[PDB]
């Protein structure tokens, strides 16, 4: 529990809408999605790159990961938006701020901190990195909630729980033959 | 707790200290390509009409 990304979460909580209070567990899900798609492609690209001995987590080891990882569509989005990030974000320069420049007010240095702990294999973290999977998380992240976000308002609870995920996750085969994480509260969808 | 948190900034640098290759600029710009198709992290679309049988209509129709 400690802290999760509770915090800037809540902010693009308020953000993707202003009636979303959203479910702990729901958090618990997201944030235990959030924290396992960010290792399962993190690991990855720590994996093709432990081996490649490059070290140097750079766009493309998470790119590839991200490629291998997400079914392709959601990749397709999550690598143009990842690239076109990198742009604006070293358009300028890492001369104003990270947490601002990115364009991600997604948590860039205790990321980039779950990779230099996590990692702490000589993963310098080129800004060819953090801002990737701050890139994809947001977007996923932000996905998964607006589908439900908007849904489970509109369905009939601000306050989301573990079922309206029961659909966006288990509903989206390509997601769920993803996402698969827990779904152990709105899952009802197996044994009744 | 907080005091002056607002995206902290001051954390990208103290642990981003390692130097980072700085190759920042060199950091992709390029594999942009189906940028002018897909889109999204902003506002998707979908709803997904529960009472499962969007669970299921889409399970197979899709």
């Amino acid at each position: 529990r400690k802290e999760t990304y509770s915090s800037y979460i809540y902010k693009v909580l308020k953000q993707t809408h202003p009636d979303t209070g959203i479910s702990q567990k729901s958090m618990s899900i997201l944030n235990s999605f959030v924290n396992d798609i960010f290792e399962r492609i993190a690991t990855e690209a720590s994996k093709l790159a432990a081996y490649n001995k490059k070290s140097t987590i750079s766009a493309r080891e998470i790119q590839t990961a991200v490629r291998l990882i997400l079914p392709g569509e959601l990749a397709k989005h999550a690598v143009s938006e990842g690239t076109r990030a990198v742009t604006k974000y070293s358009s300028s320069t890492q001369a104003q701020s990270s947490s601002a420049r990115a364009g991600l007010q997604f948590p860039v240095g205790r990321i980039k901190r779950y990779l230099k702990r996590h990692a702490t294999g000589r993963t310098r973290v080129g800004s060819k990195a953090a801002i990737y999977l701050t890139a994809v998380l947001e977007y996923l992240t932000a996905e998964v909630l607006e589908l439900a976000g908007n849904a489970a308002k509109d369905l009939k609870v601000k306050r989301i729980t573990p079922r309206h995920l029961q659909l966006a996750i288990r509903g989206d085969d390509e997601l769920d033959s993803l996402i698969r994480a827990t779904i152990a509260s709105g899952g009802v969808l197996p044994h009744i | 707790t907080v005091e002056d948190s607002e995206s902290d900034m001051d954390d990208a640098k103290l642990d981003a200290l390692m130097g980072n290759e700085g190759e920042e600029e060199e950091d992709d710009l390029a594999e942009i390509d189906t940028s002018n198709i897909i889109t999204s992290g902003r506002r998707t679309r979908g709803k997904v009409i529960d009472y499962k049988k969007t669970a299921e209509e889409l399970d197979k129709k899709e």
